[PDB]
């Protein structure tokens, strides 16, 4: 399966 | 060898010690001894980069061992005999070293035995 | 060292991976023909370890184990090379013993693989690597180093005896745990399994007197 | 709380078992020595004198404390294993996640429409489970930890977010 | 003035190209442990042509790069020595960490931060081919602080492991 | 490692106690409390859980192991501990 | 290909500056990159001067 | 039981994995030997 | 962990092997 | 000269007279230009340093300074600017004020040419500073910390004042090169003593040694960012700024008096850096840091040798970049979690994977790890000292060991390890904070390459 | 050459000519020729471009020259004016010395590699000039302290020849 | 928010403010022991027991379980000697005392005969290496023109 | 019976070896009662305004700030001195520094005495 991992904003 | 435990076990005077030898004159024991005949001159010895260690007699077994390598190369299993004819040269060097060590030691003995034949008389 | 001691890491490595990221060698045991080539890697790693004749370790230590006996050097100092040399021995066999030579007891699901190319080929790369090693390194640098040669044969022999030897009773040792009866907690086992003490004391007692200085003394 | 004597004995059974297990490693051993270990343990099972059975337990973990393997066997991922917290690097709280740029939250549009489920259910249940909570707390303060569950329908029970939502122990 | 002395300080120069491509963030994110390990395979392979040249001839290399900085009397500049003892190192020593990778693909093939790793090996590569060549003291300085500090990152790389950091 | 579902949980957790020969398999339920009526001793009870313990591989608190108490409830415990869900 | 110009912009590159480094800056300034004299063995000729220097003389005849 | 049983039952002794490959390494002797004391011969 | 791998587990029992 | 100082007051009227929200803007644009400016002025002679007036002259030392606090000039504004926003404009042009009025007497008295010249300035600094540390401070205890620091500097400043003149009534002026070309041998005559003990305490007091050091923790912690800045990475320097300029006519003096201070600092470093083992207060942690750095160029100018003086001016730069940045790290820290306490925010890389590395490279700067400036300023002391003596090693070599412990202390206890649960406003660090966190580290690294411009005339 | 020889004494290199009799192929002689046609003539080819561009458009510049200027023994007491003029020639003398102890560092540590095992007694001339050097250079700058001056120079100076002198008068007795 | 009267104060001498004390660090007065007031400005806060966070139960829930810390307990005025990174006070299964006898008795044991292992060194029966050219006097760094000794090596 | 195991400062005495709690009272088990319920009237208030939708901020913990209170400022207004702080503050103050002073003045007076009358060698030692 596949399931969403969660990741503190790196975008800016 | 078996000299440690003569030398610590044992008493400390008849084991000549590695710190101490040769004490007896070279001619006095030996009538008329020759001089080790070096080959390869301090000149060749030098360029060739030899290490001061190995800048010994049987060292010209050694030199043409390197040439032996220069052209050997690629090949590393060449140089056999020569490699066997250095090791063989250092045996006759190694041999000598315990004839040495053996001559103080049985001198030494020798003299503590005459030693004590010229004093007990008295 | 650079060849067979990197070796029996990943070696080691594969079979944590592998048996579920385990790393007590209690729970091992039948790996043998579980992971065979992780098994070929390690007892060829060891062997090269042990210093077994014309093959790595052999070119090195068989030569430094001679080396330190011919020559003038503290009593006491040569002595513990020779017995550190069984020793080496001795937990080599306390790995293969363990880990590969025995029954599985590894939780029950099985999940023992090594079939991935890049687990196989780093470990054959270096294999071919410690196979040889010594033979092409010894032959190929030039002769710079004093070649002692009339070694009486009791001594030469001291760089294979004493590693056969700690070779016997350590297999004896390691398969009395096989004998049924029980093992009493020896106190020289309190010792050496305890790091050798060291960690317990001097990780506790100057980090606490600098601390408390720092603290209770100096700022305060 | 109460360390009941009962308790101590299962504390003492359990733990002492895995020393053993450290020590025969072979599982007949293991499995020979547990045996009498545990017949052993139930044969004095007939004691009305309670102060005797702590009498017993004197000796009993005294030889367990010189017995101990100094190397006793735990699975990595608990206390003192090889893989404790070693993942716990990666887990992230989930209210980090409300910090991420829209371009961001736009890269998963349905999840985060979850997550607003999961803010929209935690808003109104946390009054209502927090008004469960002091209807029925003990007098003097709470004198248990335990936490009373969502005695009626519909409603959560009481300070659940923080479990629910915890991260997964396998984050990567 | 053979290629000894000139290919002998690119194979450093091979190394150093994946730190500054991951410092770019263009660097591929996903195969980049492909890439170092490639790039090491180059630079061992590299590598060789030194050592082959040595034990035919026999030549061991000082050569004196840009000079840093001259203090009166003492002239500190980065200079690489390439004596039997370092021309020798290089192969054996990229020929393992080669290995290594090759390894460390399918052994951490679960690592979320699996590209930051092998940036940090890499980055202990290049401390360590400075330290074994090394010409001035200094620099020699420079290997054995740069090793310390990379294994403290790379021992402490489960972070959030209290006994990683202690 | 594939995801240890908890179908398969249980599978495995009444092959243990079906393999306990002081719990013969006819009367095996997935919620017989032990010494309710399989008559199991508590004294065993903290012993079936290591079993489990080596089973799954991790260790079980003993604030919980005492509670841990009957196999779908040993199969739930199990569960969550691990996040299984599927 | 992936290894052509992987070859080229990571090996091939490289070592054409570090070459001109080499060659134009750093060998001209002296003593930056110092040699070890090549070691010449008795009876080995040398190509700069062309004379060979004299052979070794004869061993003591040491055989096993 | 099933650490004793199946495939997992009789496991090679401790020597027995020391010398594994030796039926052919010794193989590879033999030849090697039959090669070189051919090709000394013709020398 | 797909399914599909060519080394699928076992329990309780010995782990296939390749030729390879 | 010239074209540094009227650029600089110039940049006052602009600030006061620009629009409402443009301040810190037009402000940065014109101190990163005065940057540059001073940067031309980096450039130094043979053995003649680069004299323009008899009322300004810079040397080897002198420029490497210069252009570093006209480089820090536009660090506070950067760093000021998130807990300033919601004042009214004068204030913040008044806070802009008191920096840029700070920031000019420093070009004056670095390149001042008169000791008076560069006595009158020297304290004249303290008043923006005081202003400081005691307005726009966040804190309680900043009254009786700015009445600390004040003091402290004064007790010592005044018998400068009256060493200082009396130098001019018995050997005419007090120009830097008259004293240097007619330096004449000072007697052992036991006033020369009081002599050299008032020539000396003034720089003692801003640089702080063990003992003469309790108003640096209660100065930095409760100043606000800019004041903590300023004060740890120029203030505490004009202390060293002095002793290499008065120590020519301290000689042979120094020789035989020098060794109170000697086994002060060098003991105080050990004590001092002790301290930092075991500090509640990541700014507090900070600031005892300095000490320890300081102190050892208290040893470090006070050998008087022509090495020491070298590595002084390595350290006299590097660790005033360093301290500046990890000043930066504490604050961009503080206001998130509203508190100082260390182990109040643990775990911080797993959120903030940036400020990770910025804290990162900030430690290993201060851990003097090479090439960093800050190990060719250590490691030139240490060769100094040991030539000096060979037993001060096991002294110098000791800190370095403690300056490691203590360093990634804050890394791991920060930094590294386990979230704090109850937290939730932690936001996405601001690429302000990430900006200026380059804005530090990056001319360090560019240094490294060119350690000739920073090591000073003895260089 | 770009710099001198008699700065930089270089003795001959001896290169044995290669005279290999194995048969198989050496191969370091095939990395070099492959590394003479991939990187050598390229590089070359790309420097005889620059180097010709550079003679294209050719501009010079010299090194400057300070004559001698009275120092600081002749100089008057006090009198700045002639003590700037006194300092800055011995300054200028102490970069001078600085960079000869600087030339003699480099032909020593050239001797090292260049000479290999034979480092320890064939530059044995290398080593005394070093000595010769660096023990003067101590009798010259040493110990003058990090304020240095043409003063104290003088002043150190002027105590070697004050003991040497009581010194033999002591000698002569 | 803490406003003044939770933040410790000096020295509870009599019981009452004591119970105050006690009250100020939320536990009782049975368990609230003060520092000795040996004049270290310790104040009124509690002697708490000398052990590590290592002691700490793992498996009970901590709400900073990383140093393994609840909410709003009287923390140990030494936390940070006893944090999980820095000392520890565990158990070792082995007794202190016996810890350091075993220890200082194998460093002392393994070091003593290490002087007596140099008093008697070991070495075989051979004689020293016999060099040329007087003893390598010139390729020694010997001086050329101070002529060596004459050092010659004969046959045996 | 194997010798017990003696306790330390550094390697405390464990729990399952401690004679308190295995010889309980009718009042000690009293006295661990409230125990868990003072803990929990710490525990449940903080989850409380830890699992607060509306709360975003930093749950301030009176025990953390009265620890840093006590560690940095509450000391001198409770520090007096007696003779146990005199003296430790002498030894560990003057004393180093004189003991160092001693050290390297004695060094120092050793050095100058080798060099003055030429019996130390730094014939290559010129970057002092
Ligand atoms: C021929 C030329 C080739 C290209 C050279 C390009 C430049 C280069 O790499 O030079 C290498 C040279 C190497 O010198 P070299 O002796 O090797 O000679 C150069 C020529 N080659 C390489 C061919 C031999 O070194 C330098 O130029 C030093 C660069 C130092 C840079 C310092 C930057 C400082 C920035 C400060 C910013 C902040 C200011 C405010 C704060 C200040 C501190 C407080
Ligand atoms: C001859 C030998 C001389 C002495 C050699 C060094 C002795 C030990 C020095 C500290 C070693 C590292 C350390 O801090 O250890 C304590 C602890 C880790 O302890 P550990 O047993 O590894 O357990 C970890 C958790 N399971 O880790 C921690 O507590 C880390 C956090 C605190 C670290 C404080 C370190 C202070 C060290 C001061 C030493 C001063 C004296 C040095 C004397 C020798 C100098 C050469
Ligand atoms: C908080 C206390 C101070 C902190 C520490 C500061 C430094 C300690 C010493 C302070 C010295 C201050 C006075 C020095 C002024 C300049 C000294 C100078 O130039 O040297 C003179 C030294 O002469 C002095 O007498 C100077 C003062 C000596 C110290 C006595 C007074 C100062 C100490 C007490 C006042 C300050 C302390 C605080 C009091 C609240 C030379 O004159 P002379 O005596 O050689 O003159 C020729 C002839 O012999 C007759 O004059
Ligand atoms: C390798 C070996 C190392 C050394 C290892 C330890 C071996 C030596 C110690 C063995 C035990 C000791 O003799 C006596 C003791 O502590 S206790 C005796 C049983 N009596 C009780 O505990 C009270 C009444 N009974 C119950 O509380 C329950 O019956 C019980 C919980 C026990 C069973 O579970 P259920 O039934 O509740
Ligand atoms: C059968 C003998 C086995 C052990 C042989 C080696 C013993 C130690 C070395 C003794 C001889 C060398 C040292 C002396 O000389």
């Amino acid at each position: 399966k596949r399931l969403f991992i969660i990741k503190p904003s790196g975008f800016y | 060898g078996a000299h440690l435990a003569r030398r610590y076990l044992g008493d400390a005077s008849k084991e000549p010690d590695p710190l101490r030898m040769p004490t007896f004159p070279p001619d006095y024991g030996f009538p008329e001894r020759k001089e080790r005949e070096m080959v390869a001159t301090q000149q060749e010895m030098n360029d060739a980069q030899l290490m001061l260690q190995q800048r010994d007699y049987c060292a010209h077994y050694l030199i043409q061992l390197l040439k032996c390598k220069r052209d050997s190369f690629p090949n590393f299993l060449a140089c056999k005999h020569e490699q066997h004819d250095w090791d063989y040269c250092e045996h006759l060097d190694y041999v000598k070293r315990m004839k040495e060590f053996e001559r103080e030691r049985r001198l030494l003995q020798r003299k503590k035995r005459r030693e004590q034949r010229e004093a007990e008389m008295a | 060292h650079a060849f067979f001691k990197a070796m029996l890491f990943m070696c080691s490595g594969s079979i944590i991976h592998s048996l579920n990221d385990e790393q007590d060698i209690r729970k091992m045991g039948g790996l043998y023909k579980a992971m065979p080539f992780t098994t070929t890697a390690l007892i060829i790693g060891s062997l090269a370890l042990t210093g077994m004749p014309y093959l790595t370790g052999f070119y090195s230590k068989d030569l430094i184990i001679e080396a330190v006996n011919m020559s003038y050097t503290n009593a006491w100092a040569l002595l513990m090379t020779l017995i550190a040399t069984s020793l080496t021995a001795a937990y080599s066999t306390r790995i293969i013993f363990f880990a590969f030579l025995g029954k599985p007891r590894f939780p029950p699901l099985v999940l023992i693989n090594e079939n991935n190319p890049l687990l196989i080929n780093s470990i054959k790369r270096l294999l071919i690597g410690s196979i040889f090693a010594g033979f092409i390194i010894s032959n190929n640098i030039p002769p710079m180093t004093v070649p002692n040669t009339t070694m009486p044969l009791y001594m030469k022999m001291t760089a294979l005896i004493v590693t056969i030897m700690g070779f016997m009773l350590a297999l004896e040792l390691n398969n009395t745990t096989y004998y049924l009866k029980f093992k009493y907690p020896s106190q020289t086992y309190k010792f050496s399994n305890m790091l050798g003490y060291y960690p317990s004391i001097m990780h506790r007692l100057p980090t606490y007197h600098n601390l408390s200085m720092s603290q209770k003394s100096a700022s305060s | 709380a109460y360390l009941t004597h009962q308790q101590k004995v299962l504390r003492l059974y359990k733990r002492a078992l895995r020393h053993l297990e450290s020590w025969c490693v072979h599982r007949d051993k293991y499995r020979y020595f547990a045996c009498l270990m545990r017949a052993r343990f139930d044969e004095h099972k007939n004691e009305k004198d309670m102060v005797k059975a702590t009498q017993l337990l004197r000796q009993a973990e005294e030889e367990f404390w010189y017995g101990q393997h100094p190397q006793p066997y735990i699975f990595p991922e608990s206390p003192g294993g090889t893989s404790y917290e070693r993942y716990e690097c990666y887990k992230v709280p989930e209210w980090c996640l409300d910090d991420w740029h829209p371009s961001e939250k736009a890269m998963y549009p349905d999840y985060f429409a979850k997550r607003e489920q999961w803010k929209r259910l935690r808003r109104e249940s946390w009054e209502r489970e927090v008004k469960q909570l002091q209807e029925e707390t003990p007098p003097g303060g709470p004198r248990t930890e335990a936490l009373p569950p969502a005695r009626k329908e519909g409603d959560l029970p009481p300070l659940w977010w923080h479990i629910v939502t915890r991260p997964r122990e396998r984050p990567m | 003035m053979n290629p000894f002395a000139s290919l002998t300080l690119t194979t450093l120069i091979i190394l150093t190209i994946p730190i500054m491509m991951s410092n770019s963030n263009i660097y591929k994110t996903n195969l980049y442990p492909n890439y170092v390990k490639t790039t090491v395979s180059y630079a061992f392979t590299l590598s060789l042509v030194p050592l082959l040249m040595f034990m035919h001839t026999g030549q061991e290399m000082i050569i004196s790069n840009w000079h840093w900085m001259t203090l009166q009397t003492v002239e500190l500049s980065l200079s690489f020595k390439m004596d039997y003892f370092s021309v020798m190192f290089i192969p054996v020593a990229l020929f393992v960490t080669w290995s290594i990778m090759e390894f460390s693909m399918w052994y951490m093939h679960s690592d979320p931060f699996i590209n930051r790793f092998f940036k940090y090996l890499v980055l202990f590569l290049i401390t360590m081919m400075i330290l074994v060549t090394a010409n001035n003291l200094f620099q020699l300085f420079i290997g054995w602080e740069g090793v310390g500090i990379m294994s403290f990152l790379l021992i402490g790389w489960w972070h959030g492991r209290t006994d990683a950091n202690t | 490692a594939p995801p240890l579902t908890l179908e398969a949980i249980k599978d495995r957790v009444l092959y243990v106690l079906k393999l306990y020969d002081k719990i013969d398999p006819e009367k095996l339920s997935v919620n017989s409390h032990f010494m309710k009526d399989l008559g199991l001793d508590s004294l065993d009870q903290v012993e079936i859980i290591m079993a489990m313990e080596d089973e799954f591989g991790f260790e079980i608190p003993d604030i919980d192991a005492e509670k841990l108490m009957c196999p779908q409830e040993i199969v739930d415990y199990i569960a969550d501990k691990k996040d299984v869900y599927e | 290909y992936r290894h052509s110009i992987f070859a080229v912009t990571h090996v091939l590159i490289p070592v054409w500056i570090i070459h001109y480094y080499l060659k134009y800056h750093v060998t001209a300034k002296p003593y930056t990159v110092v040699e070890r004299k090549p070691r010449i063995f008795p009876g080995d000729t040398i190509l700069e001067t062309g004379e060979v220097i004299p052979l070794m003389k004869e061993f003591p005849d040491q055989h096993h | 039981a099933w650490r004793y049983s199946g495939g997992f039952a009789n496991n090679v002794s401790f020597v027995g994995a020391l010398l594994k490959g030796f039926k052919w390494g010794f193989a590879a002797f033999v030849v090697a030997v039959g090669a070189e004391y051919y090709l000394e011969s013709q020398n | 962990a797909g399914g599909g791998v060519h080394i699928e587990p076992r329990y309780r029992q010995f782990p296939q092997l390749t030729r390879s | 000269m010239l074209k540094i100082i009227i650029p600089t007051t110039m940049l006052l009227p602009m600030t006061w007279m620009s629009k409402h929200n443009m301040i810190w803007i037009n402000a940065t644009v014109h101190s990163l230009l005065i940057s540059l400016i001073s940067l031309s002025l980096l450039n130094q002679l043979g053995e003649n340093s680069l004299n323009f007036s008899l009322t300004f002259f810079s040397d080897s030392l002198s420029a490497p300074l210069l252009v570093l606090t006209t480089w820090l000039l536009p660090l506070m504004l950067m760093a000021s600017q998130s807990h300033l926003s919601k004042e009214t404009t004068t204030r913040k042009k008044l806070y802009i004020t008191m920096l840029i009025l700070l920031q000019l007497f420093l070009i004056m008295t670095f390149t001042a040419t008169e000791l008076i010249l560069f006595y009158i300035l020297f304290e004249a600094t303290l008043v923006p500073t005081l202003i400081i540390i005691t307005r726009w401070g966040n804190q309680t205890e900043r009254l009786n910390a700015g009445l600390y620091f004040l003091f402290y500097t004064l007790a010592g400043s005044l018998p400068l004042l009256v060493a200082l003149v009396y130098i001019q009534n018995t050997t005419g002026s007090l120009n830097f090169l008259i004293i240097h070309y007619w330096s004449h041998p000072l007697s052992n005559s036991w006033s020369n003593i009081f002599m050299w003990l008032a020539c000396i305490m003034a720089f003692m007091v801003k640089m702080p040694l063990y003992g003469l050091h309790l108003w640096l923790p209660k100065a930095h912690v409760e100043a606000p960012i800019a004041g903590s800045m300023v004060l740890a990475a120029v203030l505490l320097k004009l202390g060293g700024y002095g002793m290499m300029r008065i120590t020519t006519i301290l000689n042979p003096l120094t020789n035989y008096m020098a060794y109170p201070f000697l086994m002060l600092s060098m003991w105080g470093m050990i004590m001092t850096s002790s301290i930092c083992l075991r500090q509640t207060d990541l700014k507090s942690l900070i600031a005892y840091s300095s000490v320890s750095h300081m102190a050892l160029v208290i040893v470090a100018i006070m050998i008087q040798t022509p090495w020491s003086f070298m590595g002084a001016t390595a350290l006299m730069i590097a660790h005033g970049l360093t301290s500046s940045m990890l000043f930066c790290l504490a604050n961009t820290n503080y206001e998130r979690v509203h508190s100082r306490t260390m182990i109040l925010a643990r775990g911080l890389q797993t959120l903030l994977p940036l400020m990770a590395t910025w804290w990162l490279m900030a430690s290993l700067t201060n851990l003097a790890l090479p090439p960093s400036i800050n190990l060719i300023g250590e490691l030139f002391i240490i060769t100094a000292s040991f030539s000096w003596s060979n037993i001060t090693i096991i002294l110098m070599g000791m800190n370095m060991m403690i300056t490691a412990l203590y360093s990634l202390y804050m890394l791991i206890t920060t930094q590294r390890g386990k979230y704090t649960h109850h937290i939730n406003n932690i936001k996405a660090s601001f690429t302000r904070e990430n900006a200026l966190m380059a804005l530090h580290i990056l001319p360090l690294l560019l240094l490294t390459l060119n350690p000739k411009m920073i090591l000073g005339p003895l260089y | 050459d770009s710099w001198d020889k008699d700065v930089y004494p270089e003795p001959p290199r001896r290169t044995p000519a290669p005279a290999p009799q194995t048969s198989l192929p050496n191969p370091v002689t095939y990395l070099t020729k492959i590394f003479d046609l991939l990187v050598d003539r390229p590089v070359t080819l790309a420097r005889e471009f620059i180097e010709q561009q550079h003679a294209k458009n050719r501009y010079y510049y010299y090194h400057r020259e300070f004559r001698r200027v009275p120092d600081i023994t002749e100089c008057e007491e006090k009198d700045i004016l002639c003590m700037f003029e006194a300092e800055m020639q011995w300054r200028r003398d102490y970069k001078v010395d600085q960079e000869i102890v600087n030339i003699i560092q480099e032909r020593l540590k050239a001797c090292q590699q260049r000479e290999g095992e034979s480092y320890r007694q064939n530059c044995a001339k290398e080593l005394e000039q070093f000595t010769q050097v660096s023990k003067a250079f101590q009798d010259r700058y040493s110990d003058l302290g990090a304020h240095y001056s043409a003063r104290k120079c003088l002043a150190k100076q002027k105590q070697r020849m004050l003991a040497e002198r009581k010194a033999a008068k002591e000698a002569a007795a | 928010h803490v406003t003044k009267d939770m933040f410790p104060g000096p020295y509870p001498k009599t019981p009452e403010e004591r119970a105050a004390a006690a009250k100020k660090y939320n536990m009782r007065v049975e368990d609230y022991e003060p520092y000795p007031d040996d004049g270290m400005g310790y104040g009124d806060y509690p002697k708490l027991p000398d052990r590590s966070q290592q002691e700490r139960d793992p498996w009970y829930d901590w709400d900073h379980p990383d140093l393994r810390l609840n909410w709003g307990e009287p923390i140990h005025w030494d936390l940070d000697m006893y944090i999980r990174n820095r000392v520890d006070t565990s158990p070792t299964p082995v007794s202190w005392n016996t810890m350091c006898k075993h220890l200082s008795g194998f460093v002392a044991f393994m070091l003593f005969m290490f002087w007596v292992g140099e008093i008697y060194p070991s070495y075989q029966p051979v004689g020293p290496k016999q060099y040329p050219y007087n003893d390598l006097y010139l390729e020694r760094g010997g001086d050329p023109t101070k002529e060596p000794e004459p050092v010659v090596h004969y046959e045996i | 019976s194997f010798p017990k195991y003696k306790p330390s400062r550094l390697a405390t005495l464990p729990a399952t070896l401690d004679p308190a709690e295995y010889d309980i009272s009718p009042e000690t088990r009293k006295a661990q009662a409230e125990r868990l319920a003072i803990r929990s009237r710490l525990k449940r208030e903080y989850l409380l305004q830890y699992n607060d939708p509306n709360r975003l901020g930093v749950i301030e913990d009176p025990a953390l700030i009265r620890w840093t209170y006590a560690r940095s400022a509450n000391i001198y207004p409770n520090f007096r001195p007696t003779p146990k702080t005199s003296l430790l503050g002498a030894l560990f103050g003057i004393g180093p520094l004189f003991f160092w002073y001693y050290v390297f003045k004695t060094d120092r007076d050793k050095k100058e005495k080798l060099i003055q009358e030429g019996k130390l060698d730094q014939t290559f030692n010129i970057s002092y």
